[PDB]
Order: structure tokens, then C-alpha cells, then sequence
């Protein structure tokens, strides 16, 4: 009987989560924020010097975004001007600072509008992209090398992604690669010549007098894809005198026989590099492996040591291919890939030799690798207790497959069941982060022993704050359906009585491979929905999700928007078959993919739900894009999957929607997820007569996420879901 | 498309 | 104790209004349509005989929009695959047929995509715009003439208005003018090169996988304009074997030192043209007269016929200037002009002499000049019972001025108090359309005597079926504010006991000129929400409107925004104190201006309003079109009025939104107020945190007039409405 | 600018 969590503890956000955020530099050294000091901390003794003052950067001019060392410790790179674009990229305005003679270099500069800059992995060389074009600093105060001069706005892409390849194959904006030591830089290059456009209007400050109408290269399902091509060059040998030599290296033959995609790139040795294609019906990818030709100047792939993966009950990999990890010699690699009952476990390769070998089997997934040493790989899986909603380190003796060590598991099984890592240049040391179910807690431990050095941070200092307040607990359990189970959780008011009758929240997202249903800690929407409100809100994780295997991955496959949806409606079903839940309250809501699921369920006619909330849905997926949309389903056309692709519209169900309380949410400006696609709703809605509202957010994106608006949603949201369940 | 991030 | 007018009588319009139109072909004969049958009656006697049959057109291939026939009668002209464009534009395909050899004319045809068609005064000439140049049939069946070569889509316009020009100032797609005999051929060309473009999307049917940007050369206000020229040409001398000769008429150089616009043209005599422009500053418009030149072959207007109009308290006329109406000969013409203490009536002018004789004079206003006889001017008023909502016709005679005789007062007082009228070809009959306070009544009269012949229409069928409906009444009075009479009207429930507390709602419009307070009989929304739910809708009259003389109506110039909105607050205010209103359940309305109005008000934060809702609401005055608002309130730079620009936007009053319940709606396929207006108010309450609910149209104008939307806007209002009211 | 009207 204290206070709740209220909307605006949410909203203003009052309880803060302590993070540790450090940045390995050496085998045995991190670096640390502090109060706005970059301390450097000695991983075995703890003691810790000044590597940067507060002081430093007063008399800046500029308001400092943020930092980034030259590995060899001698520069500093400061980002100001920070411009978001897209999920991951934006422009920035850069300086160099010499931490020898405490200065910052005034001439040969990096231009103002800069799309990409990195650091070399040893010593302090520079690589940045400018109008779209790859250049490269030696040394920061000399003049910088231009690679590339084909660069072109919106047409041409040197070294960074176009939009779909950001978003939905790299999940970054940067597409170049130094090799290990820093001899060579390998980069993409992306050719929108032929994809279409779409395009929405800008309106911007209330001074600007005629809307802007923004237009992006964006290939939605079956549309014209962009093109790829793969280049390394030499930086030792640069001229000044001469432009620079790019190699091709082209796509294997199996993919040039139609539309692909490259879709990763891992350096294995000084001059040994890996590239993954992958062809644009996505259940057909190969590795090749090239060697740096001394005599001839270009690169070698010798077809003996490619690799083929391929799929027939789906697609490959969880959402692209995995990544190698090769040994120090780069003659052999591990790689997580796919096994023989449909588990994902990791494989042992040697480069020019077709069969692997498992390493890892049980009925359960590597989620992914995290270290190699000469005789010990580090992972992290959802084994432990049999549940694939948690996380735990494990290491594997190469020597010996049957000596696995749990690394994780018993440091505090009732607070941490979520771990994730941070290694040490070589493998001395680790950090451990804890993120669930209880409070965030981060330790430091080191290699040798597998002993755990001090506490890094436990979010004590939140912990007095929240026994002030009535917190709610989350149940996570699985139901049997035809003799496998689901997983599920639940979000559970405070002093939950289990003979109530409480309204229901169902949180979905439900893409596949997706997991709502998870060990994590979060203080969100639904910890004031259930603390202050006494909602319960529940995540269902049905068919097509990931990490229970590939027959539950896969089942959706070619047929989105079927049973990823029956099994939510379903769940439902069975929560109020449980007997706590008010049978008559039920509620459903998500974003996205959530969005469309949301959307389908309401249009199911199947009288379980009262009303729902999608934000930003999709709503039929010839409008979403390309990469994503057909890893799925395939191409719109007669020979292939149309049909499936008409089938599954949320307009065809208007007629239904007669019998909920429907709310929609878009921002103009969405380019991920275009208004389009609420637009269609909206209209189909209409011609049927079924009524329901609309909200639009005004140059809002993706996100929602700017200031003002995150908070107007979250609060339109709220008044709308008490209304639909009378609470007062 | 990726879920609605924390 | 019956039953009421409830929303689907409305929505699905059971309760039908009876029309009688009929189009004059003659001095004694007119054309009337029935059961799709076109017949011909007899003025004088009411016998009738069938023109064409329905028969005629069964296997004509095509729907047929409408008809149109040949002044001679020999033609008739058929327009199917109409397609809309904006306000009075569209495009449409049509046929000729000869109604002698009742036969369709099979070659040298129209071509399909033709955006204007007018027949000639006389006979059976034709003239048509396509691909924005004109054409000219001198007969049906024989090939066309091309007149003009320069027409360019959204750049050069020939016969036909741009977008601001057809919405602004000429009401009508068509830019081309006919002399009386049709010897000559007037016509305006606009050149758009400059003007900047609006942008917008459109989704189309959900089968269209990228949406449409719609581009449209539209002048916000400072922008730049349209620029236009003028010619004229002779169709008795067209070649076939030259090109055509168009004479030009350059312009005032009084208006070529500046921007300005054409806005009036008015045949005269059969080789006299007059012409009107008006400054892009609004308040200096100068008429010229252009007699034909036999010799030189071209177009002469002497300065000394000129004529200058102009004003200092406000702009040139209602909302342009007024149109001459030329004697038989042409040397003289009467024309409704403001007088000395700004009452509009009507002044008599020689062509060659600056100063003119006002012939009425009183507190009232001329509405309108209908009919111009050697000995009668036929006009319609505002004068009876000293009403301006009220509308009545009046004749004068010529040779004198004080022999002014009542037409339509006392012919039905108590039924019929807003009259128009209808002329016979020389004034030999004429129709009155009486269209309230009563049910719509349309009569018919000779001239010779004023004797009235027949009644044709008087919807007595629809009045047995309304005595079956408890409907509501309606209140048309006035209150005096600062000693001058502003008018109101107020739609009271049926039985309105005006000792009960009833909820209001005021239904606003309030745009310069306006006059919302009128005698006419309407079956609308208001109809609804008075009889079905007891609600008082009222509307008020206040400064900037019309109809009052100078006073009222400047009372708002370079000042918009201010005044007019302040005395929407003050008159309800006025009407709670009159006792029979429930104080706390007062609600506000409007569309288009009116949203505007509604928005301010609601923005203003003087407590008298619970809630609102706007309409494609205009938010700043920078957004709406040039010709529109500069004529009111200038430019929008430091040296004219841009500080009452900045100072009258919706957005800087977000904060006083917190006290209302806001209901935003626009379409997002608007055109004229465009959607970037309600996109910015939105942004501003929410970056201020006020909640309000948004509603968007998809692919919807300026109408929200498709069949689906109409019905779904108007349901989900009245839901707003009656639960912002605590209704049941 | 003008009003509508059903
Ligand atoms: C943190 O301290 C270390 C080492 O100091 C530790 O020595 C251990 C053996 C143990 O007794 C412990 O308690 C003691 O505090 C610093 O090491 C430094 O490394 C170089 C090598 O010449 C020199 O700069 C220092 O003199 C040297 N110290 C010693 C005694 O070897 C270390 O740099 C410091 N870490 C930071 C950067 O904070
Ligand atoms: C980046 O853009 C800015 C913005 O105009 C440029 O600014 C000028 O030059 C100096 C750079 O040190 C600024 O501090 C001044 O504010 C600017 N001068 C003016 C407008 O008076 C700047 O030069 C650009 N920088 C780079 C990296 O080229
Ligand atoms: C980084 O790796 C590359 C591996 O090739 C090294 O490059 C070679 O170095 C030797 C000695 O400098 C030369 O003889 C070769 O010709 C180099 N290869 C070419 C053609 O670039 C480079 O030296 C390495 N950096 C180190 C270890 O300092
Ligand atoms: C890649 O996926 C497709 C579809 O999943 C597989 O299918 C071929 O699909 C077409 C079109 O429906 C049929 O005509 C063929 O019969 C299918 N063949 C097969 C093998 O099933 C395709 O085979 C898959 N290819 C790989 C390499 O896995
Ligand atoms: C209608 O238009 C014109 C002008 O009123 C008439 O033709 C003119 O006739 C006069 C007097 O007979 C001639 O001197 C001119 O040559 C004609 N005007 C021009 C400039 O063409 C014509 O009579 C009238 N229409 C008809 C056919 O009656
Ligand atoms: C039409 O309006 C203009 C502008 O409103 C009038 O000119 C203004 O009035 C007086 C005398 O010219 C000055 O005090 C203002 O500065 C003028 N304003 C500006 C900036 O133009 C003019 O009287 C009116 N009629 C015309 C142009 O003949
Ligand atoms: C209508 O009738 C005209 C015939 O003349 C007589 O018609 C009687 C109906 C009657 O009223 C008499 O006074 C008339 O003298 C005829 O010439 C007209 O053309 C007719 N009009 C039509 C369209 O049929
Ligand atoms: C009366 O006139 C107006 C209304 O016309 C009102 O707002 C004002 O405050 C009063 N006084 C004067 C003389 O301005
Ligand atoms: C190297 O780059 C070229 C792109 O094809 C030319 O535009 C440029 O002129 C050339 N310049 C040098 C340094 O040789
Ligand atoms: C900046 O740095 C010093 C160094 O320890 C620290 O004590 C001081 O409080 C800091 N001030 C801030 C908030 O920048
Ligand atoms: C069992 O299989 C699936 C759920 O995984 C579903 O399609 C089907 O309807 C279920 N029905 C039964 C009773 O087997
Ligand atoms: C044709 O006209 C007659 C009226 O005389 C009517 O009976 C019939 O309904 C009409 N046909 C059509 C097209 O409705
Ligand atoms: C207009 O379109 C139709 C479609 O069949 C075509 O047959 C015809 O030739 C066109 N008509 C004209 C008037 O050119
Ligand atoms: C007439 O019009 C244009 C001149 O602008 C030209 O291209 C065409 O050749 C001319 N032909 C005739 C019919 O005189």
C-alpha cells in the first residue's frame, strides 16, 4: 500500500537503469565514462587512471555527440553535427585530436556532412565516405586519398548501404572492412540505377510555406532490387600521384545466373577474406574464400573451397546466413548452421573440404558465437533448464567436444537467467551482462580461471527507490499444443490475486523468428498498465518463432500471415480458459509486424477480443519491401506465390472489424513501414461502413520516437484501452 | 522490420 | 409523438426535395426533363409537346452524363465518361447528333480527354479545349479548326482557367467567351511557367503497389501568380489552309507596371467587348470597352472610355468586382457598385463619362441585376421587411427611378421569403424559385402583366410525408451589439419548451461576405441533430459579413482572424444568457474557414465552449491561396501585413487547447486547403502535450463527398457530439 | 474558398 508506477514514471522516465558500458583497448585494459571523464581501467587489479578530462573539450565551440579512439591510442576522433537519417544512418561534422601535443588538427580535414568515418583496426589510418564516395587518411593531418569517383546521390553507393541493405541485410549504414593489420580495405557498392521510388510529403516547421515531397530508392516485394559489387584495395601502395587500383571480386557463378544479394563479408587472415552471396529466392547461399595473389596483384577463390547452403523447408539462416569464425591460421572456421532435426548448433569446417562437423547437438539453439581461443570456444545458447527464452555463456573444449563448461548458469540462478558478453582482445577476460529477471547486474571475470574478479555495477541504487513501489511480477510458463510447447509470459498486477477476474492485454509481434516471451528485466507500457491499472499483459510465442528449432521457425514459411496469427487468437483462448481473466476484456496491440497480426486478429471475426491498437502496421506485404518480405513469401507472381500474397491482405477483412473497437496509428513520414499502408486500411474501412479512429503523427517515422510524440502516443494509447475496459 | 526496440 | 429525422434519413436521403429545372430556348418555349424524357412546353399556355424519348439513347453503347442542345435545335451534344477534377473541371468524351436525319455524326468527332465544349450563342458552332488549345467546328460533321498551338499541361492554359483562377475568380473551368451572333471567338490564356507546385500523395485502389504524387501549380499567398493574356478571334473568316488570326488586347498599362488579373469579360454589342482587371493588390480594378476596328482589322480601347473602381477601407466588390449589364446599343450600362456610405446598389454609367447615377439608394444591398429590358431593369434585393437574409425581386422603371414595384413579397408571404429568378429569352416570362422558409416553390409569369400563370412545382407530395415526422423549427432574428443588429438563426427542437436547459451547438462559417442567418429551407445534419437529439444549432452573422453594406463586411480587412472570431465567442454568450441553453454543453463547428474559425475559438481559452469540430480547416494563412487571401490581407512581407499573418495562426494558441475536446478532420487528397495545414496544427498541440483525436480520409478533397466517406464523417461527428454532450 | 452543402 506505498504509490504505483504511473504513467509519467514511464513517460518522464523516474527510474533510471544503470548501465557499464566499457570499450576493451587491450588484453588486459577498458575504457570507461565517468561522469564525463574517459577513465582507463586495469582489468586485473581494478585500479583505474585519467585517460581524458571533463576539461578538455570546454571551448569547443561545438556541442561533442561523441568520441572514438585510434586503437593505437595516439588520436581522438569527436563527432559533432550529428544528423539522424535512417535506423543507423546519419551525417556528422568531425575532428581529430592529437593526444601527444594535446591539439586538435586544424588543416586536411574531414568535410562537414560526412557519412561514415572508421578507424583502421591497428594504428591510426582513416576511412571515410563523403557524397558517397570512399576516401582515405594515412596519417590524420595529411591529405586524404580519394578511392572511389563514381559516387552519386540516390543512384550510387561507395562504402555505405542504400536503404534496404541497411535495414534489412547489414543492420548498418557502413559497408567497408579493413583487414586485420590494416594493409587493405575491402568495400560494397550498391547500384539503385533501376529501383523505383517512393515517395511521401515533409512538412516541416509551420515557417516552411510548400511541403517537401522526400523520395527513396526502396524496392518493394517483386520490384527491381539494386545491384552489388565487391572491391578491395591496397593502402600501403597509395599514390597521390596516381588514382587507386580497386580489385573486383566477382559473385560466384551460382549467383550470377540471376537477381542475389552479398549479404556478409569476414576477414580470416592478413590477405584471406570470406564473402556469403545469397540468391534473391533466399533458400540458396554460398561462401567463397580469396587469397591476396602476390604475383598477379588481384584476388584468388579457388572453387574447391567454396560452400553451399540451402534450405528446402525454409529459408537460410534466422534472418541471413551466420557469420565464420576462422581459426588463427584461417584454415579452418566454426560456423552456426542448421543441423540435421532442424536445431541450430555450431558446425566445424576446414575451408576446401565440403562436410563439417557438429560440435554442439540437444534440442536446443547456439544463439551465438562469441570467442575462439587455440583451444577453447566461447558461446552463448538457451540450454540451461531445457527454456528458450533464456541465455547463458557456456565454453567448449576444442580438444575435447564433451567438455563443456556452463560459465553462467549458477553465478546467481534466481536473479540472472540472461546473460550476453564482452571479451577482452584476447580472450583474458570477460564481462557479463545480466539483464533479467531481476535487476541488470555486471561482473568481471577472467579466462584463466573462470573466476569472477568484482561487481561492476548492481543497480543497487535503484533498488531502494523501487520496494517504494508496488511493482508488478511476471510469470513465464508454457501451454501444449499437439504435443509441443509454446512459451508464454505474463505481466501481473501487484498483490495479483489469482481468483480475480482481470482484463487482458495481449503485446504481440509475432515476425518470424521473433521471441516476446523472455527472462528480461523492462520497466515499460505494460509495468504501468499492470501496477497502476491491473491489466495483465501477455506475450504469446507461437509458430514461426525462433530459437525453438527450425519446425517452429519454418512452419510459416511461404503462408505469412496464417498461423502466426491463428496461434495468438488461440492463446487467448487459453489464458481465459484459465479462469483469472475476464473472459469480456480482452485487448490486443503491437507495432509493425504486431501491427499487421493485431490487424489480422481483430478482422478474424473470431469473437475473443473486445478491441485492439496497431501501430504502424503492415498491411499487405506487396507494399513492404523486398529483402524481408520475400525471404518469407517468395515473388507476387502467378508461377510463384500470388496467391498467398492476396490471400493474406487485413482489407479483406473490413466486413469484420463491425465487432471490435479499432484504433490506428501511423507518422507520415514513416519510410520503413510507408503511411500507404494505413492509408489502405483506413479506406477499406470506410467503403464497408465499419467505424473505428484513426491518429496520425505529423513527420513522425518508424520510431514515434521523437519527444513530444513518444509521449502524446503512449498517453492517446492509455485513455484508449481504460476506455474500451471501463476503468476509471 | 525489427520489433519495436528497448 | 411520431417519429423523428434521424441520421439515415439523412445519410440515406429518404426525404427527397422536388426540383423544376427547366432551360429557356426561347422567348415563349423551355426544355424540362422528365422520366428521361426532354419535352418542350409552352410558356404562355403549359401545353407540351415530347422533344427526344428515352427510347432514342437505349442502345447508345455508353452512359450518358448529359445532354446539351444546339441553340438552333438542330443538335444535340452527349457527354459520357465524365471524369472529376477539381471544383467546376473535368474531362469527358462526346457525341453530336443530328436531330434531323436522327443520326449520331460518325467522323470529324471529338476527341476523347476534351476538358471544355460550349456551343455558340447562335446556331450551331462549336468551340472545344484540348490538350489546352482551342478548336472551333463551324459545322458538326465537318473538321475542326485549330486556334491555338502554344497549350501545355500545368503551363499554358488556352480556354480554359488554371487552378486559382477557376476556384478564385471565374468560378468555371472555361476561359472562352462568345460574341452574341458567335462572328467572334474571346478567349484568355494563362501562363503557369513559374508558379510553384503543391504536392501531395495518392493511393489509388489497393491494387497500385507505389502511391501517386500529385503535382499542382498552385500560388500560396506571396508566391508568385499565374500571368494572363487576352484575344480574340474571328470564326467567319477560318482558313484551312492558314493558320488563324488572334488578336490581342494588352492590358491597362496602370495594371502592366504590376502583377494583376483578369477578371471579368462582358460582350457589349456585336463588335464590343468589355473587359475588367484587378491590381494583385485588390483594391484598384479598371474596366475597359474595345470596339472592333474594321480597318485595321484589330481591337481598340480608347482611355477615355476607361474606368477606374476602387476602395480604401477594403477590397473591390463581394469578391471581385461586379459585371456591367449593357444596353441594346451599348453605349451605356448599369452595374452594382458601392455607394457613398458602402451600400451596394445600382449605378447607371455612359461609356465615355467617369461619373455615373446611383438609381436606388437605402440601407440595404443589391444582390443582383437579372434582367435588362428597353423600359424595365428586373434586379433582386435584400430591402423587404428591412431582413438581409431574405431575397426578394424587384423591377424598376427606366425612365423613372422612383416607380420601383415589388415582384415576389405578398405573392406568399409566410411560405416564401428567398427568391431567384429564371428569365425567358427577352424577358416575355420569367420562373421564381422560392426556396423558404417553406417547402420550395417554383411559379411561373408574364412579363406584360406580372400576372401569374401556373404553379410548377410545389412538393406537396413531400409534405404529406413530413407531417409524419416530428421536425424541428427554425428562429431568424437578431441582438444588438455597440447599437447595430447582427443576425442569427437557430434550429430548435420540435416541441422547444423554452423553459428547459437544451445543449448547443454553433455551426460557424464566418469568411468575408458570409451570411450563415438566411430564410431558406434546408433538410441537413442540423435537421438531425435538433429533431432526433434535441440540440439548438445555431449560426450568427457577425462583422466581415455581407449583405449589411461596407461597414460590417471591411470591418475585418488586412485583419483576419480577429474580429469575426471574437464574435462567434460573443454571440454565444449572448445566447446562454438567453436561458433556455445549458450553459456547460456548448459546442462549435465549421469547415473550410469555418474550421478555421472553430479552430481559433477553441484555441482563444475563454471557457464558453466544451468541445469542437474543424474541417479541413485553414491553420495559417501562408498555406491557403493568393488571389484568396491577399485580397483581405495583403502580402506577407515586413513593408505590407506579415505581421498580421504571424499573429493569426491556429498553432500559436496550442496551448489553450488543453480546456476543449478537439475533433481534427481533413482528407488527404485536398487540394485547396490543403492537408499540410491540419498536419501542422496536429504537430504544435502535441509538441505542447494536448490530447484531441485526428481523423484522416484517405485519398479524400475538399468535398469528403464520395458516397462512403460522406456517410462515415457525418456517423462519426454525431457520435463525437452526442458523447461530448452526455448523450444517450 | 466557399462553403460545401449536401
Ligand atoms: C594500476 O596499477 C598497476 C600496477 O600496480 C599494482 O602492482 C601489482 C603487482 C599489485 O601489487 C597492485 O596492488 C599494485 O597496485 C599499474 O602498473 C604499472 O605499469 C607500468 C609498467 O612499468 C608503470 O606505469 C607502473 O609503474 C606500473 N606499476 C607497477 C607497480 O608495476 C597500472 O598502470 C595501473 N593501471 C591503470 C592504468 O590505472
Ligand atoms: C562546416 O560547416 C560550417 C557551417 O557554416 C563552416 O563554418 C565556418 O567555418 C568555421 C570552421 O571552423 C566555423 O566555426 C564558423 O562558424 C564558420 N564561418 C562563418 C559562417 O562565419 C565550417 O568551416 C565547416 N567545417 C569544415 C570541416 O570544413
Ligand atoms: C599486414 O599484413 C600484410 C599481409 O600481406 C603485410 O603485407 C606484406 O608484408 C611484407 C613485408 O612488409 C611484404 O613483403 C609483402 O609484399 C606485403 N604484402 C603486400 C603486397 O601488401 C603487412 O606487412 C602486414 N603488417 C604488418 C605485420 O606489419
Ligand atoms: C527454393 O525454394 C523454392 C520454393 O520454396 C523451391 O521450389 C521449387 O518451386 C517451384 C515453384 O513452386 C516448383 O515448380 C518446384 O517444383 C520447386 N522445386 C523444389 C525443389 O521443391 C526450390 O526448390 C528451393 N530451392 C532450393 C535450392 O532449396
Ligand atoms: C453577326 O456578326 C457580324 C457583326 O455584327 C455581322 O457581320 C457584319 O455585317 C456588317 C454589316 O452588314 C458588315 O459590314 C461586316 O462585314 C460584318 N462584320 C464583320 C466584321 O464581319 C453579321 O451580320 C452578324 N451575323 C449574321 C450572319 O447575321
Ligand atoms: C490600396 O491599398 C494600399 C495598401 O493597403 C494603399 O496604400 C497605403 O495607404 C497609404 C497611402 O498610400 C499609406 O499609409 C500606406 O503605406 C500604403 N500602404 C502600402 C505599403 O502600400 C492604397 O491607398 C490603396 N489603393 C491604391 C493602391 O490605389
Ligand atoms: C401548344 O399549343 C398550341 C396550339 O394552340 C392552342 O393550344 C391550346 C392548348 C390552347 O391553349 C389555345 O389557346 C392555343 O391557341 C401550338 O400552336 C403550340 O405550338 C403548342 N406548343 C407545344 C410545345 O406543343
Ligand atoms: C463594441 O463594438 C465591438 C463589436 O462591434 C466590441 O468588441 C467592442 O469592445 C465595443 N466597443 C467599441 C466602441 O469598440
Ligand atoms: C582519376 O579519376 C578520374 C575518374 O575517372 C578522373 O576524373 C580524374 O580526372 C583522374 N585524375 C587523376 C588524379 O589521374
Ligand atoms: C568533470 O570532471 C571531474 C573530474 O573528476 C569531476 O569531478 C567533475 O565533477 C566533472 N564535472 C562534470 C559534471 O562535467
Ligand atoms: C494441432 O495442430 C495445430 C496447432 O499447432 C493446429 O493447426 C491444429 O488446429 C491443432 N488441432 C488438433 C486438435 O490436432
Ligand atoms: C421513358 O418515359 C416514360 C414516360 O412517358 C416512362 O414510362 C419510362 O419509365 C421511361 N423510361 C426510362 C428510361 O425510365
Ligand atoms: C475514344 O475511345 C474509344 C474506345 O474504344 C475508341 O474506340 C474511340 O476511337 C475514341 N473516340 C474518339 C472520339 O476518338
Ligand atoms: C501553324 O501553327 C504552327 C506555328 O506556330 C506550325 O508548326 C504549323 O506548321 C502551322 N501550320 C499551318 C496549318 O499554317
Amino acid at each position: 500500500s506505498r504509490k504505483t508506477y504511473t504513467l509519467t514514471d514511464y513517460l518522464k522516465n523516474t527510474y533510471r537503469l544503470k548501465l557499464y558500458s566499457l570499450r576493451w583497448i587491450s588484453d588486459h585494459e577498458y575504457l570507461y565514462k565517468q561522469e564525463n571523464n574517459i577513465l582507463v581501467f586495469n582489468a586485473e587489479y581494478g585500479n583505474s587512471s585519467v585517460f581524458l578530462e571533463n576539461s578538455t573539450f570546454d571551448e569547443f565551440g561545438h556541442s561533442i555527440n561523441d568520441y572514438s579512439i585510434s586503437p593505437d591510442g595516439q588520436f581522438i576522433l569527436l563527432e559533432y553535427n550529428y544528423v539522424k537519417q535512417w535506423r543507423h544512418s546519419y551525417t556528422a561534422s568531425y575532428d581529430i585530436y592529437d593526444l601527444n601535443k594535446r591539439q586538435l588538427i586544424t588543416e586536411e580535414r574531414i568535410p562537414n556532412n560526412t557519412q561514415w568515418v572508421t578507424w583502421s583496426p591497428v594504428g591510426h589510418k582513416l576511412a571515410y565516405v563523403w557524397n558517397n564516395d570512399i576516401y582515405v587518411k594515412i596519417e590524420p593531418n595529411l591529405p586524404s586519398y580519394r578511392i572511389t569517383w563514381t559516387g552519386k546521390e540516390d543512384i550510387i553507393y561507395n562504402g555505405i548501404t542504400d536503404w534496404v541493405y541497411e535495414e534489412e541485410v547489414f543492420s548498418a549504414y557502413s559497408a567497408l572492412w579493413w583487414s586485420p593489420n590494416g594493409t587493405f580495405l575491402a568495400y560494397a557498392q550498391f547500384n539503385d540505377t533501376e529501383v523505383p521510388l517512393i515517395e511521401y510529403s515533409f512538412y516541416s516547421d509551420e515557417s516552411l510555406q510548400y511541403p517537401k515531397t522526400v523520395r527513396v530508392p526502396y524496392p518493394k516485394a517483386g520490384a527491381v532490387n539494386p545491384t552489388v559489387k565487391f572491391f578491395v584495395v591496397n593502402t600501403d601502395s597509395l599514390s597521390s600521384v596516381t588514382n587507386a587500383t580497386s580489385i573486383q571480386i566477382t559473385a560466384p557463378a551460382s549467383m550470377l545466373i540471376g537477381d542475389h544479394y552479398l549479404c556478409d563479408v569476414t576477414w580470416a587472415t592478413q590477405e584471406r577474406i570470406s564473402l556469403q552471396w545469397l540468391r534473391r529466392i533466399q533458400n540458396y547461399s554460398v561462401m567463397d574464400i580469396c587469397d591476396y595473389d602476390e604475383s598477379s596483384g588481384r584476388w584468388n577463390c579457388l572453387v574447391a573451397r567454396q560452400h553451399i547452403e540451402m534450405s528446402t523447408t525454409g529459408w537460410v539462416g534466422r534472418f541471413r546466413p551466420s557469420e565464420p569464425h576462422f581459426t588463427l591460421d584461417g584454415n579452418s572456421f566454426y560456423k552456426i548452421i542448421s543441423n540435421e532435426e532442424g536445431y541450430r548448433h555450431i558446425c566445424y569446417f576446414q575451408i576446401d573440404k565440403k562436410d563439417c562437423t557438429f560440435i554442439t547437438k540437444g534440442t536446443w539453439e547456439v544463439i551465438g558465437i562469441e570467442a575462439l581461443t587455440s583451444d577453447y570456444l566461447y558461446y552463448i545458447s538457451n540450454e540451461y533448464k531445457g527454456m528458450p527464452g533464456g541465455r547463458n555463456l557456456y565454453k567448449i573444449q576444442l580438444s575435447d567436444y564433451t567438455k563443456v563448461t556452463c560459465l553462467s548458469c549458477e553465478l546467481n540462478p534466481e536473479r540472472c537467467q540472461y546473460y550476453s558478453v564482452s571479451f577482452s582482445k584476447e580472450a583474458k577476460y570477460y564481462q557479463l551482462r545480466c539483464s533479467g529477471p531481476g535487476l541488470p547486474l555486471y561482473t568481471l571475470h577472467s579466462s584463466v580461471n573462470d573466476k569472477g574478479l568484482r561487481v561492476l555495477e548492481d543497480n543497487s541504487a535503484l533498488d531502494k527507490m523501487l520496494q517504494n513501489v508496488q511493482m508488478p511480477s511476471k510469470k513465464l510458463d508454457f501451454i501444449i499444443l499437439n504435443e509441443t510447447k509454446f512459451w508464454y509470459q505474463m505481466i501481473l498486477p501487484p498483490h495479483f490475486d489469482k481468483s480475480k477476474k482481470y482484463p487482458l492485454l495481449l503485446d504481440v509481434y509475432a515476425g518470424p523468428c521473433s521471441q516476446k516471451a523472455d527472462t528480461v528485466f523492462r520497466l515499460n507500457w505494460a509495468t504501468y498498465l499492470a501496477s497502476t491499472e491491473n491489466i495483465i499483459v501477455a506475450s504469446f510465442d507461437g509458430r514461426g518463432s525462433g530459437y525453438q528449432g527450425d519446425k517452429i521457425m519454418h512452419a510459416i514459411n511461404r503462408r505469412l500471415g496464417t498461423f502466426e496469427v491463428e496461434d495468438q487468437i488461440e492463446a487467448a483462448r487459453q489464458f481465459s480458459k484459465m479462469g483469472f481473466v475476464d473472459n469480456k476484456r480482452i485487448a490486443i496491440w503491437g507495432w509493425s509486424y504486431g501491427g499487421y497480426v493485431t490487424s489480422m486478429v481483430l478482422g478474424s471475426g473470431s469473437g475473443v477480443f473486445k478491441c485492439g491498437i496497431a501501430v504502424a502496421p503492415v498491411s499487405r506485404w506487396e507494399y513492404y519491401d523486398s529483402v524481408y518480405t520475400e525471404r518469407y513469401m517468395g515473388l507476387p507472381t502467378p508461377e510463384d506465390n500470388l496467391d498467398h500474397y492476396r490471400n493474406s491482405t487485413v482489407m479483406s477483412r473490413a466486413e469484420n472489424f463491425k465487432q471490435v473497437e479499432y484504433l490506428l496509428i501511423h507518422g507520415t513520414a514513416d519510410d520503413n513501414v510507408h503511411f500507404q499502408q494505413s492509408a489502405q486500411i483506413s479506406k477499406a474501412l470506410v467503403d464497408v461502413g465499419v467505424d473505428f479512429q484513426a491518429m496520425w503523427y505529423t513527420d513522425e517515422d518508424h520510431g514515434i520516437a521523437s519527444s513530444t510524440a513518444h509521449q502524446h502516443i503512449y498517453t492517446h494509447m492509455s485513455h484508449f484501452i481504460k476506455q474500451c475496459f471501463s476503468l476509471p | 522490420m525489427w520489433p519495436v526496440d528497448p
